[PDB]
């Protein structure tokens, strides 16, 4: 994975590879990433697949219950803690490695949490292993005030360098933007620069290639 | 080494297993029966670590002897062996596991038919014509992958079975000291006593 | 004593034009030893369709556990389980165990009863879900399954083609690995009816 | 402590025609999640007809395609300037791995070009120098994806003829050159879809009476 | 069997439409210590090869001697030294290949990693990498350690391929390379502000710049960075 | 990292680089290491991340309820609940913390708590790997009852050579300073204290 | 590696059968491999454990033998041929070679003689030898049919059937099965037989493997 | 497993040897002769590490038979032991050390009385009235120390020798496939052919 | 060990803490570690006393022999002769070797050895486990083309925080002046140092 987070103006975009992995193996060539704690607190994972999904879900469940107790819209800070006191309580055994970040009443967040539980504050920030690849980028192009325009610029260019200098990373570029006093935007597969090139030849086999014993009707219904 | 052997023909299920019991460099005894009766027309024959073996077939035969006395009901061989391969399920996952391999030779009187299953230490439960436990298929399986035939009869099975036995008192290494054979079918478990 | 490689085996799952396909070998081992020709890895809860391979212990015991669980379901729900739901069951039911996991590859393939959608989707061992618009690989033999969809599929194939597919792609990945074969079955689902096929294969 | 052998990855493969013969690579060098050259050919021209790649660990590979290019040298100046058959570099190649048996050239070694008769031939070497000669052969990363599909489109197996019950084979026959490249290119865009090591480039060395040509195309470079 | 005691860190390189960029930091490192600041990793090789290594020092000082005896070994009986025999970069690149490779077989390698940049008699750019392992390939961007995570995206955004050369000048080459010695800075524990930088071009030959620092370095937004989550103070 | 507290005339001043690794990757170059656990006792955070993390918000936590029942802690009660988690977890923490703050009665103090959750009282501490090569400097250099512009140049001028040494430290130096006025922040930038 | 090889002396001569299988792991690497080594017109040599071992000392060995001809203007024994492979192993003990084969061969003052032949320096002469992963159920068809007096026809139907048992079973056994026939004028060859179209027609015409559906 | 016993009695040296090979799980032979003619009145039995046994052998008979030739002579079952503990002492602290176990007997027609030596690998030479290598005199020696004369026959000898392979076809785990047995007296060396 | 060599006005002057250790046993707490390979070039040894004495023993024998047969050889040669020995054998060796001398061409200079077997030209050189605890305190004092006293002040102020901090070093301050004048031994004990 390569993910990455940029703060701009009036706000806060992530963005996300869509490539997962089995080994050398590509398991998913177009996987989300992008996970939704709360409407407008969103979730960037690397590391393993099923902690980032689970530990996200979880965490995102039990903020709705504290939104609807405290009839107040969720905090970033509040998903952070939540989220940091979960994995180091695991010391690291759940490999989730998140960019979390948000609007919500008190302005736009942006932070990373690791595995082992350590969280870190930023205007930019990079994970996964093409992280590397990504900050090269972020630390050339980055600058204070940034546009949303400029930022989503700047946050795809940095998951595309993963894309293109990282093999654990690859295929499609996901957004999403989180301004305050807007609706947070999710831009599924906003570039989608690896399209497959028509292939030579048809595969389609005449039919009856396949040699065959037996054949059944099998019963579904009840 | 404990050699465990099943076939499974017309009209019975045929299970033998190895006499000897070796610990070190000595047999200590050359008569031993792995096997244990749970139901009248239900055989279990067992092998693999010492002492497991045989606290794990009794445990079995209590739960479905207290099954049979409760329900005044005979249980049929898939249910058992269903609840034989649970138990090992459960015990593959456990502090210390049952390294026991079973094979549950059985007549359902229901659709009067006779059952063999082999079920592995690890709870993998499969039904076969013939099956065997350890390294006595690698030996056996070719014989009967040729010889076996589905409507054999009960002495068609046990001479299937003596080419079995001197194939393997041939090529193994170790002495096992014979088999005791034991057939199931409609009339019940009895023991074949010249072998 | 590696649990996803002891028994062995193969199921891979395609998508069509208003239809889905399942298919697996029917081999299990104990390693280098063949001990059965009719291990069965996909198995039914109402319309939706689970293939499973790995350990076969797990195997049979997480069949046991989604009928337990699809039974169990229907009662409460007075409907079957469609497969998005059921999904989810699969991917929740295995992150329960995330550090003593089953040893087991997971495929769910069936097509959604109101809407009428083709769905199939695969696991990893802890219950990560992998969606997918065009097919699902898993097993002993599945980088040589992957090898034989990319370049075998095509979308919104019929029934009747993408049978030939599915069971190509399966024959030829199950004849480069040891540990897979030894008959082959496949399920051609429409919205309301299934057939299921047996495959003529080379049997070593 | 010291470990002499690392993983270049990429992979090739060689197939046999009637009259000609292919030998194909991809031009992708790495090492672990890196890229080391987009553009690093491991396919090369021998001399005599006789094209030959070394695939796995690329200083072991370039040292042993050096070491038969020498050979094939000497060859000329002790056997007043005979060519060397495919089957004499064969023989020759089992002789310079064979020759580092306790400490091996760690490379999958193929050879391509035309027999005596003017046939197309394949040969494929084990990193120990055990051969055979074969009609189609995949080598390094992505084989495993690739050689069950050759087996099913060139040597035509488990395709059974319409109608016959899968009693009748379709029958074996020879392809052209222009559909064993459809092949070969086919191969290579699936293996770089769904492995991490396989991409960049493509290039195939392509060997008839006439010579040597060849022909180059662009992969996916995520 | 050895194991490095003082390293050099990142060697970064690009090709350009005339000729090839190369440069490194001065720094020589003793595990997490930065002992050594005065160390020139870019050795020049007459007036049209420079070679960067990174690694174990005490096998690059090795390197060095090698070298310089292989510039006087050249001048033996050669009338034509300074001019069609004299020693060009695939000459030299070859060399250490060779010697690297041969001493990993002998599993006493030299623990550096390496990368030739010159021009050649015709006017062609070479730039080739070679290792500890005798492991070679070339690219029109090459960089060892760090530079190869960080360094790579960066001089491949400029020249992504073997047509992006011509259209590449010194100016914007070297402003990449400038550029990705600063990242390095900014990431690489291990790496120095001051570094070294070399070009050789076939119009205008050898420049080699010493002294060079990092600047234009971007520090302020951290005065707005406090805590590590709810901390507003 | 490279951190250190030094108590002065007016009170007490934290001291600290901003970097935070992977092995030999900076994974953060702006770091903020210096953290508040009451409004004027903070600590110098040294070692793991997650570790001290934790622990200062578990202390923070305890000081914030200390308060809401018994008033105002003193720097010596932070301390002793640092040393408390720090020694009855020591085989499954790597923290070296060094605690500081301001009393009106005490004045400044620090105390310093490695890893096997020991405390020390001092007039000045100094932790964290860059920490190995100022000994000698700081040692020599420290003077009691400095003045505020004196503790912020020693400060300062120690932190630099300890990044300069120190592969393992570096980016900018950040400084607290904690006396009766209030609470200062401070940041220092390479160009300023690299030509030192 | 995984192998199914025999060997085995009757009235006629030597039949030697063998798989075609090669694997590394689970991956089957080739299902062509020539597990038979053609030293000679008059001696063959199985493979089995290292493939390159085998192919280069057996075809090392053949060299030797060729000389051996030229200076003795004799054909080589077969318990001298087998001897100079066995001494030559036994020099490479404990350097890690791996060979398991059988060095068969038919001469006048021997008549059809086979030695297994083993990379820690084992060299026995006897009338049946199975060799490799599948051998335990070659082994099985072998004894319960073997006879001194069989025809040359029923000889090679036995090896076939072995080494077919053993691809059905073994997994790391299969591809095809290469038949061969040692007399004392040298060995025939008897074809190569893929196990797929083997399987099928020999369940059919025998009426073996009811396990199987067919 | 490879079983090698040797007994002395009045007039002849008795030596019975295994017949089984195996290797892995299967018993690759059955009618192995592990002996090997020294000379004519000197016979050596051998158990121990696959190869090195039978090289081992070869490589002593050939310098016992070149000696032999050269010197018109044949040497004493003394001279021969003492010749092969030296060559195991040589041998034991090489690079590859050979792991063979040996038994020679002989005659000595000088002294005309039989002798049997008992040499282990490391070279460690022993003059027996009865002698055995490697776990086989755990369980013959308690039945020779008891039935064992000095003064017996050859045909009482062979009495005790089958007592000696039935206990062990009764007590050892794995199957030796019975024993050749040679017997070596002042006219030299013959074999028993039935046993 | 702590070890040094400066290089000043008049030429180079090395130093040397006096302590050999056995785990925490001193063995020798008089050691000198300022040894002579030649008239006017000396080093200063640290590492494993049995093969920097090993070395110096070589390297002064082929010094002598150079004598003999080429005249009196330079600073640089002398440490050339070093490096070949640290490097060539560098799997066999623990040698951390500084290498001071002077000429009248040349004047003072000063070369360091490390672990690897390179070299490094230098205005000074610190080593030994108590060097760490230095680096910022050298740095900050070292001056160029410094007195003989100023020089000898920086050494012995140097050495003093080095032994003070550093369990592996102590006992006397050993001290050898090269210059144009002659060789001259220092020596100075605790009671002075100690309380600088
Ligand atoms: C980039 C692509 C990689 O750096 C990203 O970081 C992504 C993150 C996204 C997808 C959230 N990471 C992966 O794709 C991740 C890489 C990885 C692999 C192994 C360990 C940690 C990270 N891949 C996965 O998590 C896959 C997801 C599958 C393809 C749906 N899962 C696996 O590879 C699992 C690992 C499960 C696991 C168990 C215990 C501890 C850690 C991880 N491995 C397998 O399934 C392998 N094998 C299959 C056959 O059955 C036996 C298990
Ligand atoms: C200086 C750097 C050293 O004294 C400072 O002390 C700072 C303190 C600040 C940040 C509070 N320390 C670090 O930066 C610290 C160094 C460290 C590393 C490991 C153990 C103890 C201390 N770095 C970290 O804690 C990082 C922070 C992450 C990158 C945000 N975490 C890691 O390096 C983790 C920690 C795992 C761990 C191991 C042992 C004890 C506790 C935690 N390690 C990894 O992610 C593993 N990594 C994988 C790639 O290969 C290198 C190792
Ligand atoms: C300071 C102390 C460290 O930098 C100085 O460098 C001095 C240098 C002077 C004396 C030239 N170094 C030592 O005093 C040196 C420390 C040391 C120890 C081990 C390896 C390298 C350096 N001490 C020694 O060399 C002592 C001298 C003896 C006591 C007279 N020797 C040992 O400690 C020997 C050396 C064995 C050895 C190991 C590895 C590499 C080279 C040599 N060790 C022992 O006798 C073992 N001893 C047994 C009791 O348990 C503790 C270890
Ligand atoms: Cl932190
Ligand atoms: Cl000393
Ligand atoms: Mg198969
Ligand atoms: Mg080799
Ligand atoms: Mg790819
Ligand atoms: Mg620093
Ligand atoms: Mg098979
Ligand atoms: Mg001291």
């Amino acid at each position: 994975t390569t993910i990455v987070g940029v703060k701009f103006n009036n706000g806060v975009v992530i963005a996300a590879d869509t490539r997962s992995t089995q080994g050398p193996i590509v398991a998913d060539k177009n996987c989300a990433k992008l996970h939704r704690i709360s409407p407008k607190i969103w979730c960037a994972g690397a590391g393993t697949a099923a902690d980032t999904e689970a530990v996200t879900q979880l965490i995102g469940s039990n903020i709705e219950l504290h939104s609807l107790y405290t009839s107040r819209e969720p905090r970033v800070v509040s998903a952070l803690q939540m989220l940091k006191q979960h994995l180091f309580k695991y010391q690291g055994h759940i490999g989730a490695y998140l960019i979390v970040a948000g609007v919500d009443p008190t302005g736009s967040h942006l932070f990373s949490i690791h595995a082992h539980g350590s969280t870190d504050v930023g205007y930019y920030l990079s994970l996964g292993s093409g992280s590397l690849a990504a900050m090269a980028v972020l630390e050339s192009h980055w600058k204070q005030d940034l546009t949303k325009e400029e930022a989503i610029k700047l946050a795809s260019d940095a998951i595309q360098a993963g894309i293109w200098n990282d093999l654990g990373s690859g295929s499609n570029v996901d957004v999403c933007v989180m301004e305050i006093g807007k609706d947070a935007e999710y831009l599924r597969n906003y570039l989608t620069p690896n399209v497959r090139e028509e292939k030579q030849k048809s595969y389609k086999f005449p039919r009856g290639t396949t040699a065959v014993l037996k054949e059944s009707i099998v019963n579904i219904c009840d | 080494m404990d050699i465990i052997l099943g076939i499974r023909v017309q009209d019975s299920v045929i299970l033998a297993s190895s006499k000897a019991v070796t610990r070190g460099i000595s047999v200590l005894k050359d008569s031993d029966d792995k096997t244990r009766q749970l139901s009248p027309h239900t055989l279990m024959s067992f092998a693999g670590e010492a002492g497991d073996t045989v606290q794990f077939a009794e445990y079995i035969q209590a739960n479905i002897q207290l099954y049979s006395i409760r329900e005044d009901y005979e249980l049929s061989p898939q249910a058992v062996s269903s609840f034989v391969r649970q138990e090992l399920a459960k015990s593959i996952r456990s502090r210390r596991p049952y390294q026991v391999n079973v094979l549950i030779g059985g007549y359902d009187k229901k659709k009067n038919k006779p059952e063999l299953y082999q079920i592995d230490y690890l709870g993998t439960k499969v039904e076969l014509p013939y099956g065997a436990h350890g390294y006595s298929g690698f030996y056996t399986f070719s014989l009967l992958d040729h010889h076996y035939r589905p409507d054999m009869t009960t002495e068609e099975g046990l001479d299937l079975l003596k080419l079995c036995v001197q194939e393997l008192e041939k090529r193994m290494p170790m002495d096992f000291k014979g088999v005791i054979v034991k057939i199931v079918d409609k009339d019940g478990i009895r023991q074949v006593d010249d072998f | 004593s590696d649990p996803s490689s002891i028994n062995g085996g193969i199921v891979v799952a395609m998508t069509g034009k208003d239809c889905v396909a399942i298919a697996c070998d029917l081999r299990l081992g104990s390693q280098s030893l063949g001990v059965s020709n009719k291990f069965e890895k996909i198995f039914h809860y109402g319309h939706v369709f689970l293939g499973i391979t790995g350990l076969a212990t797990d195997v049979t015991t997480l069949n046991e556990m989604f009928r337990y669980k699809t039974n169990l379901y229907k009662l409460k729900e007075e409907r079957a389980i469609e497969p998005e739901t059921f999904t989810q069951l699969v991917s929740s039911s295995l992150y329960e165990r995330r550090f003593g996991p089953y040893f087991v590859g997971p495929v769910v393939a069936g097509i959604n009863s109101k809407s009428g959608k083709p769905f199939i989707a695969g696991f990893d061992l802890i219950g990560c879900i992998d969606e997918a618009k065009d097919f699902i690989v898993s097993g002993t033999a599945s980088d040589q399954l992957f090898g034989m969809c990319e370049s075998l599929y095509e979308p919104n194939l019929e029934p009747e083609d993408l049978f030939e597919t599915i069971s190509q792609a399966l024959l030829n990945a199950a004849d480069r690995d040891a540990l897979s074969g030894w008959g082959a079955v496949v399920y051609i689902i429409k919205k309301d009816e299934v057939v299921k096929r047996y495959l003529k294969m080379r049997q070593d | 402590q010291f470990n002499p052998y690392g993983d270049n990855g990429g992979t090739i493969l060689g197939i046999a025609g009637e009259d000609f013969a292919v030998l194909a690579g991809d031009t992708r060098n790495i090492t672990d999640y890196s890229i080391n050259s987009r553009y690093e050919p491991k396919v090369f021209d021998c001399g005599d007809n006789i094209v030959m790649s070394a695939n796995g660990f690329a200083a072991d590979g370039d040292a042993l395609v050096k070491r038969f290019k020498n050979s094939v040298k000497w060859y000329h100046f002790d056997h007043n300037d005979k060519k060397l058959s495919i089957n004499s570099a064969a023989r020759n190649i089992q002789h310079l791995l064979y020759g580092k048996r306790f400490f091996p050239y760690y490379v999958h070694t193929i050879i391509a070009g035309l027999d005596e008769d003017g046939k197309g031939a394949v040969y494929s070497f084990d990193p120990v120098g055990s051969y055979e000669r074969e009609q189609c052969r995949a080598g390094g990363a992505a084989a495993s994806l690739i050689m069950p599909f050759l087996d099913n489109q060139v040597n035509f197996k488990n395709q059974y003829e319409p109608g016959t019950n899968g009693k009748v084979k379709k029958p074996l026959k020879y392809l052209s050159v222009e559909e064993v490249i459809k092949l070969v290119r086919d191969s290579f865009t699936s293996a770089t879809e769904r492995h991490i090591q396989v991409g960049d480039g493509l290039e195939i060395l392509i060997v008839t009476k006439d010579g040597v040509r060849k022909e180059f195309y662009e992969l996916k470079r995520d | 069997t050895q194991q490095p005691i003082v390293t050099g860190t990142s060697v970064i390189s690009m090709k350009y439409d005339n000729g090839v960029i190369i440069a490194a930091d001065n720094l020589g490192s003793y595990g997490s210590l930065l002992r050594f600041n005065g160390v020139e990793r870019l050795i020049p090789v007459g007036d049209n090869t420079v070679v960067g290594i990174s690694g174990d020092i005490s096998d690059m000082q090795h390197i060095e001697r090698l070298l310089k005896d292989l510039v006087t070994e050249n001048a033996y009986d050669n009338p034509l030294a300074d001019a069609e025999e004299a020693l060009e970069p695939s000459y030299i690149f070859e060399y250490l290949a060779t010697v690297m490779y041969q001493r990993r077989s002998k599993m006493n390698p030299l623990w550096n990693a390496i990368i030739v940049a010159g021009v050649q008699s015709n006017g062609d750019q070479f730039l080739r990498y070679v290792n500890l392992l005798g492991v070679t390939y070339s690219s029109p961007t090459l960089a060892t350690g760090f530079g190869a995570h960080m360094a790579n995206p960066l001089l491949r955004k400029v020249v992504d391929r073997e047509s992006d050369i011509p259209k590449t000048t010194v100016q914007v080459a070297e402003e990449a390379i400038v550029n990705a010695m600063r990242v390095l800075y900014y990431r690489d524990a291990r790496s120095s502000r001051n570094f070294s930088l070399a070009i050789i071009d076939k119009n205008t030959g050898l420049t080699f710049k010493k002294n060079l620092q990092v600047e234009n370095m971007k520090w302020d937004f951290a005065k707005d960075i406090k805590g590590y989550g709810t901390q507003k103070i | 990292t490279s951190i250190m507290a030094v108590t002065f005339k007016d009170g007490v001043i934290l001291g600290a680089d901003s970097r935070t690794t992977t092995g030999a990757y900076i994974a953060n170059r702006v770091t903020d290491k210096l953290t508040r656990v009451h409004d004027k006792i903070w600590c110098c955070r040294s070692g793991s991340a997650a570790d001290t993390q934790a622990i200062a918000d578990i202390v923070q936590y305890h000081l914030e309820l200390y308060t809401s029942q018994y008033g105002t802690p003193s720097t010596e009660t932070a301390a002793s609940v640092f040393k408390e988690l720090c020694y009855e977890n020591k085989d499954n923490l790597t923290a070296g913390i060094i605690v500081a703050g301001y009393d009106d009665k005490n004045k400044g103090e620090v105390y310093t708590i490695p890893l096997g959750g020991s405390v020390h009282k001092l007039p000045y501490a100094i932790a964290g790997s860059g920490s190995t090569f100022i000994y000698g400097y700081c040692d020599k250099n420290f003077r009691e009852n400095m003045s505020k512009e004196e503790t912020v140049d020693f400060i300062k001028h120690s932190l630099s050579q300890a990044i300069k040494w120190d592969g393992s430290s570096g980016g900018v130096i950040r400084m607290v300073v904690l006396t009766a006025a209030g609470v200062e922040r401070l940041i220092f930038y390479p160009d300023e204290y690299e030509q030192l | 590696a995984g192998a199914t090889t025999l060997a085995f002396r009757f009235q006629g001569g030597i039949i030697v059968a063998v798989d075609s299988r090669a694997t590394a792991g689970n991956w089957v690497a080739s299902q062509t491999v020539k597990k038979v080594i053609e030293i000679n017109p008059f001696l063959l040599g199985t493979m089995a454990g290292g493939a390159a071992d085998c192919q280069f000392w057996e075809t090392w060995l053949g060299s030797q033998c060729r000389l051996h001809e030229l200076r003795e203007k004799e054909r080589i024994s077969v318990a001298a041929a087998s001897r100079i492979l066995s001494n030559l192993v036994y020099q490479y003990k404990g350097a890690g070679l791996s060979m398991g084969t059988m060095i068969c061969g038919y001469t006048r003052k021997e008549g059809p003689t086979i030695y297994y032949v083993d990379s820690d320096g084992t060299r026995l002469k006897g009338d049946i030898f199975c060799v490799g992963s599948g051998q335990t159920f070659a082994y099985g068809v072998l004894d319960s049919n073997y006879k001194w007096d069989l025809s040359v026809e029923d000889a090679l139907y036995l090896g076939k059937r072995s080494i077919l048992a053993a691809a059905h079973r073994d997994a790391y056994s299969g591809g095809s099965v290469n038949l061969y026939h040692v007399t004392e004028d040298g060995w025939i060859y008897h074809g190569n037989h893929d196990v797929g179209e083997l399987f099928w027609k020999v369940k059919e015409e025998e009426g073996s493997f009811n396990n199987v559906i067919g």
